[PDB]
């Protein structure tokens, strides 16, 4: 998810996006992360 | 040889135990009743 941001042109401006993805192995920070929401046996953590 | 048992022994212990930090509760039928167990890898 790309939130709205202003535009990377522009020098010191940041581009602000959130990242959902379904628990495994890989990159991933349970600590840092924003929430894990649950489904059936699924996990989908949400980062910040 | 027996360092390196160790070694392998050391590592596997070690990355066992840090599945135990991601336990989440679900829903499972064991035998008849469905239950909340508490679920978590695996390195050969």
């Amino acid at each position: 998810f790309i939130l709205p941001s202003k535009s990377l042109e522009v020098a010191g401006s940041f581009i602000r996006f959130i990242t959902v993805f379904r628990i495994g192995p890989g990159l991933v920070d349970k600590d840092n992360l924003d929430t894990i929401l649950i489904d059936g046996d699924s996990q989908w953590g949400v980062s910040k | 040889l027996e360092v390196y048992i160790y070694y392998n022994i050391k590592s596997l212990l070690v990355a066992l135990a840090q599945n135990n930090k991601a336990r989440f509760y679900s829903k499972v039928k064991l035998l008849g009743l469905t239950v909340d167990q508490s679920t978590v890898v695996y390195p050969s």
